């Protein structure tokens, strides 16, 4: 995470998955959970030395206006594809 | 031993990046139409004991965390057919 | 087998099947194989009362000309879908 804070191009930096999957399909679920602590600890490190503002998306919506306009995005899933839905399966027809 | 590398850095060089983090939490609606529940992941993942002894699931874990650390922010996703 | 006989229009009688793997794929194979003597006993009944004549393809073939005339067959198997080999696995494609 730090390693952006050189590049003067990253404004927001944004992270996304499931809040919940990844502590309990991993190979020894409870560690994950030491993991959370301990990250969680280091990025408040990052905050107090102010190279991060740690903040909620509803703040960043409101601190940065969005400036810059995008005409068209495509259909598209996180994953590339909508076969996962629809094709994977014989017997999604 | 490993290259355990660290970073050096002037705070006042730029503008601190806006940082935030979202939580997608969801189970679908596992209740048949009468009502009972066929699948128990809302629940299950509240009081297991599967992130012992650290904690009881991962939906009270990070319930919990929000209240260890009352400076760490985050935006969450709690899905209507969850709550 | 012998019910056919009664019908008057029932000229030729054709049974096409995969030799082994009804033989070896049964709940319990070994009674199988009593299953082919017996039903082989049971054929040469129907042969020396003359109700049946069992023969070969090229006999058949020979002595019975083909009268009737077909003109198109349509492309398909004897599963009646070409899906088995191109669509029942999401990796044919």
């Amino acid at each position: 995470v730090a390693e952006k804070w050189f590049d003067k191009n990253v404004k927001v930096l944004t992270i996304a998955l499931d809040g919940e999957n990844w502590m309990s399909f991993s190979v020894n679920p409870p560690l994950t959970a030491y993991f959370l602590d301990k990250m969680i600890i280091y990025l408040e490190t990052l905050s107090d030395n102010k190279f991060i503002k740690l903040s909620t998306l509803r703040e960043i919506y409101n601190k940065v206006p969005a400036n810059r306009i995008l005409t068209n995005i495509p259909t598209n899933s996180w994953l590339g594809t909508f076969r996962k839905w629809r094709g994977e399966v014989p017997q999604h027809e | 031993i490993d290259n355990t590398c660290f970073l050096v850095g002037d705070p006042s060089s730029r503008e601190q990046m806006y940082f935030t983090i979202v939580w997608h939490h969801h189970q679908a609606p596992n209740y048949l139409p009468d009502g009972r529940i066929h699948g128990p992941w809302a629940y299950i993942y509240v009081w297991s004991d599967l992130l012992k002894p650290y904690g009881k699931g991962p939906y009270h874990y990070h319930s919990v965390m929000l209240n260890i650390h009352p400076h760490f922010k985050a935006t969450y996703n709690l899905s209507p057919s969850l709550l």
